[PDB]
RNA sequence: UGUCGGCUCGUCGCAUCCUGGGGCUGAAGAAGGUCCCAAGGGUUGGGCUGUUCGCCCAUUAAAGCGGCACGCGAGCUGGGUUCAGAACGUCGUGAGACAGUUCGGUCUCUAUCCGCCACGGGCGCAGGAGGCUUGAGGGGGGCUCUUCCUAGUACGAGAGGACCGGAAGGGACGCACCUCUGGUUUCCCAGCUGUCCCUCCAGGGGCAUAAGCUGGGUAGCCAUGUGCGGAAGGGAUAACCGCUGAAAGCAUCUAAGCGGGAAGCCCGCCCCAAGAUGAGGCCUCCCACGGCGUCAAGCCGGUAAGGACCCGGGAAGACUACCCGGUGGAUGGGCCGGGGGUGUAAGCGCCGCGAGGCGUUGAGCCGACCGGUCCCAAUCGUCCGAGGUCU
RNA sequence: UAGCGAAAUUCCUUGUCGGGUAAGUUCCGACCUGCACGAAAAGCGUAACGACCGGAGCGCUGUCUCGGCGAGGGACCCGG
């Protein structure tokens, strides 16, 4: 986590005067690698944060399994 | 702000211009003319010029006053009666006087542009 | 005056022909640049297989401006167009022969290397 | 205090009358006291007159010329203490005041557009070589 | 603390040694002392300096007595100069030497009821996409309910200019005593005829 | 009818107060060289005349 | 109780991004790390996207975070979202539906009150009146980089590279100004077209804008243009360095006391300012009631010093105020001289079949700038206005 | 199935690669991993034609750096 920067902001798309104010679209980024993943489909930040992170995990994994098996 | 310039005028170029010319023609026709305070003050300067320009002679000066006043008969008079009368009267060829009246409806301050004598 | 997005001609033979000013190198937030100043710019066109090709982000020093330069001695001088010379971080022209007049201002900036190759040091 | 003018004209003791006539539409070269690296020189400037801005003192004039493909113009304070010698070379027809229009077509037409003022041409060459013989004997 | 009155007469440019320098022309005619107020007689040190002559009939005011109190030709204007009791009965341009820097206070030109943009050189507004209603308009001024008011002194349009402006460290150029003239470094407040004062700047 | 709308009916007390300086100012007249009629300063007059 | 983002205007916080100072360092020096002090000021232009966000280019001393209804729609925008149309994927037998996309889609001339920016009227200031002032209190302003000198010295194997003291230049920003450069300059000057007219030719006007088009332009206003500002310096102080120094024989920067020390604070600079009803001070000018009021509290017509009205007029100005002038006069206007702009008038003569060309000619025309002169016009006169309480 | 395909359809998504630019969530070429194309609620394509929607370039310009001046109709003062 210490190398994973979490950024929040106003979602994009329909949602009435809700979406306009109620932001909380999560977007994470792995500083050392510079690979960010974002998500703004759910109505709740945390719900998205969980996705974002866990997804990143999946990304990095295959990136590690990539080089690991590459060697 | 920017009245550092010369005088003042209402309407628009063409208009105000024709205005001066008209009040000039009329003025040199009757001598004693009544209008508003400003219209007079400004008209005063304009006319005097034409008179002094008429104080001259050469037909060039003539044709020059023919740019403002169109009536050849009128300008003709200027170089015959008007100009000579004011011989040796350099500057101030006309007089402006305040009138006590006040045009009804708009409360306009009338005046008089009198040909000095 | 030369600002970003400005097209300058090329007074030298660095191969470049026209370059657009990407930025003016000066104080934190400059606003303009005149003869003698140096600016980051991009080559928008250049001679075939020149020393520098289209899209090369180089630093260059102004040599001529359309905006007349004021002289401390009341004098004034204005050019027909705006051009410069691609330079090195060493502040020396990447190319040699630099045709087209320059200015005496370039002299007080240390670009004598330029002025020596500049025929008309006006 | 009614000398608003003369006052400005008093400090105006920097005047200079060692300067010939020249109306827009005639080429002329001026030797300017231009300082080199550290020394002083007189870089010659050979061009035609475009602008002449008369305003009593500090009344300047401009001179544009062709230089190795580029056109360069220069505005000179008329009574500048750095104008060594302003020399006339050729006078021509004006028919204008500020003739920037030459910028447009600076070609062999700019020559037939700016004629040769034989009027001043005669007066010049004549008065020169005529008054010379007078200063002689 | 040198101090002498004068009026802006105009400005052109001279040539120092071989360089051009724009300069302003002030006129510092003789300014007769009128009242050397000491701390005993008041509380501060100063001098009343007169100026232009006068039609003795216009000054029928008690000013007559004040003038006679020091015995001087009825001047037109007279102000004070804090901390400055020199000598003689009159100050002149001899006070300033070509090289000393001076402070000149004047009355800026009145720009009448000037617009915000003209006044505080604002930004204005979009000339294109935006509604032709706010081109030269301050736009916003405050916040919502909090604070609910306006910060006192908020830059707004209105009558601007025609006030007391002090320019500083203008170097004294060529001064000609032969006519009570004085030359300075150009940029001087007030029109061509405004009453200005010239003092001693504070470099150190 | 639009945004610009008064909030309360200006008290009849404030109204009059407002019109404080609203009062007029009598014209200016002086005796004339001709009759005793009172001409406006720097002006001629009907049923009076002038000179020069 | 109008909802994103943008624009405009900001202001406040400090948990400081920069510049300021300082402690420790795994601090040689440079450069940096971390913590403390410290908002006064500053805190860029651009590519992509409705975006906020972020990514990127180029630079930067730095490209701070956050509050103000995630400030600001009676200031603006309307790309987004948030109606009707339409469509694709899509779920639904369907009608329809979708924090799933796509194209389009009406933001309302008048401000009463508070508040804020400007300006005036009234009274007040225990006499009247003119000029000049005091500074309580408040406002403004507070930025910074770069080269070189000291010295390539101290430090260092080397490459590098200091403190401190001094100089020069530049950016952004503020104030003011028109000398210069540059802009506008609505009739200042000229050229040109179509046409209608004066008057047939020449010459000349209107109209083609609210200038017909074009070439150029003083004064004025003005920035791209010019000048000048941040500072010095005194004082107190922050974190901190240190002194004398006991509690506590030693020790200790503190517990008494004392010194040094911040872009910060107070003062200094600039601007307002005695409605500072706590109405300040100075210099000068005019002075008695002349009559009722027994007293006390007041009134009345005339006055003084002096002011007001009116008039000509102003780089001052919406209005008003401000400012000079008002025949004991240059206030404006006209006229003359000049500066200035335009760029050989008109007429006549000469050359050419002719359009035209040459001379007369730097001619004519000529707004504001600078100055002169009483030809015109500020004629004349009216009102107000202490006579100053008590001990 | 053909054909087409991060598409008026692709949630993850600014997919990845190439091109255009100094820099390109848009744009164009391409791959296929098609959340959610697909053959008459037609599939793929197509000269010409749209005040249709997107991208780029040239020319040019007060759109912008950034604003300044000027004209006129209001606003402002007086009389109704
Ligand atoms: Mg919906
Ligand atoms: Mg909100
Ligand atoms: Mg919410
Ligand atoms: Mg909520
Ligand atoms: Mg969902
Ligand atoms: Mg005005
Ligand atoms: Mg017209
Ligand atoms: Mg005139
Ligand atoms: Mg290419
Ligand atoms: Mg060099
Ligand atoms: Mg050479
Ligand atoms: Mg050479
Ligand atoms: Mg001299
Ligand atoms: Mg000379
Ligand atoms: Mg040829
Ligand atoms: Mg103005
Ligand atoms: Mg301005
Ligand atoms: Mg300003
Ligand atoms: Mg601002
Ligand atoms: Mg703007
Ligand atoms: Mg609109
Ligand atoms: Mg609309
Ligand atoms: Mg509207
Ligand atoms: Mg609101
Ligand atoms: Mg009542
Ligand atoms: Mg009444
Ligand atoms: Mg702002
Ligand atoms: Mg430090
Ligand atoms: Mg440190
Ligand atoms: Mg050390
Ligand atoms: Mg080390
Ligand atoms: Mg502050
Ligand atoms: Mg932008
Ligand atoms: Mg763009
Ligand atoms: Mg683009
Ligand atoms: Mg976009
Ligand atoms: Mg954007
Ligand atoms: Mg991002
Ligand atoms: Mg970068
Ligand atoms: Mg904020
Ligand atoms: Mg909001
Ligand atoms: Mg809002
Ligand atoms: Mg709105
Ligand atoms: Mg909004
Ligand atoms: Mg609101
Ligand atoms: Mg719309
Ligand atoms: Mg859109
Ligand atoms: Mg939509
Ligand atoms: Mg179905
Ligand atoms: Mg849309
Ligand atoms: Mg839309
Ligand atoms: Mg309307
Ligand atoms: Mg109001
Ligand atoms: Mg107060
Ligand atoms: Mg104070
Ligand atoms: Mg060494
Ligand atoms: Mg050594
Ligand atoms: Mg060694
Ligand atoms: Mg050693
Ligand atoms: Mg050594
Ligand atoms: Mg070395
Ligand atoms: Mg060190
Ligand atoms: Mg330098
Ligand atoms: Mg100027
Ligand atoms: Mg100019
Ligand atoms: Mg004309
Ligand atoms: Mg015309
Ligand atoms: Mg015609
Ligand atoms: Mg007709
Ligand atoms: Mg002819
Ligand atoms: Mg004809
Ligand atoms: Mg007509
Ligand atoms: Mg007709
Ligand atoms: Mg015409
Ligand atoms: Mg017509
Ligand atoms: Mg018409
Ligand atoms: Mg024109
Ligand atoms: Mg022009
Ligand atoms: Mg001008
Ligand atoms: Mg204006
Ligand atoms: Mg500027
Ligand atoms: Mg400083
Ligand atoms: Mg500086
Ligand atoms: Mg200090
Ligand atoms: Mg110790
Ligand atoms: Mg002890
Ligand atoms: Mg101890
Ligand atoms: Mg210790
Ligand atoms: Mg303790
Ligand atoms: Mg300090
Ligand atoms: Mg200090
Ligand atoms: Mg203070
Ligand atoms: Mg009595
Ligand atoms: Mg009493
Ligand atoms: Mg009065
Ligand atoms: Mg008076
Ligand atoms: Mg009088
Ligand atoms: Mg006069
Ligand atoms: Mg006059
Ligand atoms: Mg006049
Ligand atoms: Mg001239
Ligand atoms: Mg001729
Ligand atoms: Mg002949
Ligand atoms: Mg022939
Ligand atoms: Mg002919
Ligand atoms: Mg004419
Ligand atoms: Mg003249
Ligand atoms: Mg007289
Ligand atoms: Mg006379
Ligand atoms: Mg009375
Ligand atoms: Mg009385
Ligand atoms: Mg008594
Ligand atoms: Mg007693
Ligand atoms: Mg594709
Ligand atoms: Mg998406
Ligand atoms: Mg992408
Ligand atoms: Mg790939
Ligand atoms: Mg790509
Ligand atoms: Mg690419
Ligand atoms: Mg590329
Ligand atoms: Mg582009
Ligand atoms: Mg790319
Ligand atoms: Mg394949
Ligand atoms: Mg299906
Ligand atoms: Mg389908
Ligand atoms: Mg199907
Ligand atoms: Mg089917
Ligand atoms: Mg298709
Ligand atoms: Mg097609
Ligand atoms: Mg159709
Ligand atoms: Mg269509
Ligand atoms: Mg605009
Ligand atoms: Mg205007
Ligand atoms: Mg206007
Ligand atoms: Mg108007
Ligand atoms: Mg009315």
């Amino acid at each position: 986590m210490d190398e994973i920067r979490i950024d929040v902001m106003r979602a994009s798309g329909p949602g009435g005067q809700g979406v306009n104010t109620t932001d909380s679209a999560v977007r994470v980024v792995h500083l050392p690698t510079g690979i960010m993943v974002t998500c703004q489909d759910s109505r709740s930040q945390i719900k998205n944060r969980e996705k974002a992170l866990m997804i990143l995990r999946s990304r990095l994994l295959e990136m590690k399994r990539a080089e690991e098996a590459e060697r | 702000r920017h009245l550092k310039s010369g005088r003042k005028l209402n309407r628009h170029s063409s208009h105000r211009l024709a205005l001066y010319r008209n009040q000039a023609k009329s003025l040199l026709t009757h001598g004693r003319i009544t209008t508003t305070v400003p219209k007079a003050k400004e008209l005063r300067g304009f006319v005097d010029h034409l008179i002094h320009l008429a104080k001259r002679g050469d037909l060039h000066a003539r044709r020059l006053v023919l740019r403002d006043l169109q009536d050849v008969k009128l300008v003709r008079k200027l170089f015959d009666e008007i100009a000579p009368r004011y011989r040796d009267r350099q500057g101030g060829y006309t007089r402006v006087l305040k009138l006590a009246e006040r045009r009804r409806g708009d409360g306009a301050p009338l005046a008089l542009v009198e040909l000095v004598e | 005056m030369i600002q970003p997005q400005t097209y300058l001609e090329v007074a030298d033979n660095t191969g470049a022909r026209k370059i657009m000013c990407i930025r003016v190198l000066k104080g934190s937030n400059a606003k303009y640049a005149t003869v003698g100043d140096v600016i980051v710019a991009s080559v928008k066109e250049a001679i075939p297989r020149g020393a520098v090709k289209e899209g090369d982000v180089v630093k260059a020093v102004v040599v001529r401006t359309k905006k007349e330069v004021k002289r401390p001695d009341g004098s004034a001088i204005r050019f027909d167009d705006n051009a410069a010379v691609i330079i090195n971080n060493q502040l020396e022209p990447r190319g040699t022969r630099v045709f087209g007049p320059v200015a005496r201002e370039l002299r007080e900036k240390g670009f004598m290397k330029i002025v020596s190759l500049a025929p008309e040091v006006l | 205090m009614n000398r608003g003018a003369l006052i400005k004209l008093v400090e105006s003791r920097y005047v200079r009358t060692d300067l010939p006539e020249f109306r827009p539409g005639d080429t002329v070269r001026v030797s300017y006291k231009v300082k080199e690296g550290n020394r002083t020189r007189i870089q010659d400037f050979e061009g035609i007159v475009i602008r002449i801005r008369r305003n009593g003192f500090n009344t300047t004039f401009t001179v544009r010329k062709v230089s190795y493909g580029v056109g360069v113009e220069r505005i000179f304070p008329l009574h500048s203490p750095l104008i060594q010698k302003i020399d006339i070379v050729q006078r021509g027809r004006a028919r204008r005041a500020k003739l920037y229009f030459i910028r447009n077509l600076s070609d062999r037409e700019i020559r037939r557009k700016l004629r040769a003022d034989r009027k001043r041409i005669d007066k010049d060459r004549a008065a020169e070589r005529a008054a010379k013989e007078e200063v002689q004997k | 603390m040198k101090g002498i009155l004068g009026v802006k007469v105009g400005m052109t440019r001279i040539f120092r040694d071989d360089r051009a320098v724009p300069v302003t022309v002030i006129l510092a005619g003789p300014c007769p002392v009128v009242q050397r107020r000491t701390p005993e007689k008041d509380g501060y040190t100063a001098v009343q300096l007169g100026f232009l002559p006068q039609n003795p009939k216009r000054v029928n005011r008690p000013l007559k007595g004040h003038f006679a109190k020091a015995g001087v030709e009825p001047v037109r204007i007279l102000r004070e100069i804090r901390d400055f009791n020199p000598e003689g009965d009159t100050v002149t341009v001899e006070i300033f030497k070509p090289g000393e820097r001076v402070d000149v206070t004047g009355t800026s030109k009145g720009r009448g009821f000037a617009g915000v943009m003209k006044r505080w050189n604002f930004a204005g507004g979009p000339d294109s996409h935006g509604a032709h209603k706010i081109h030269r308009h301050p736009g916003s001024i405050g916040n919502r309910k909090t604070p609910g008011r306006v910060y006192k002194g908020k830059k707004m349009a209105g009558h601007y200019g025609a006030e007391r402006v002090t320019v500083m460290n203008l170097e004294v150029v060529d001064v000609i005593p032969e006519e009570n003239l004085l030359l300075v470094k150009g940029a001087v407040p007030g029109p061509n005829g405004g009453l200005v004062i010239v003092r001693e700047t504070k470099k150190a | 009818a639009k945004h610009p709308v008064p909030k309360k009916k200006t008290s009849k007390a404030r109204r009059d107060a407002r019109r404080s300086h609203h009062a007029l100012t009598p014209p200016i007249l002086v005796p004339c060289p001709e009759c005793k009629a009172m001409k406006p300063p720097h002006t001629v007059c009907p049923e009076c005349g002038y000179y020069a």
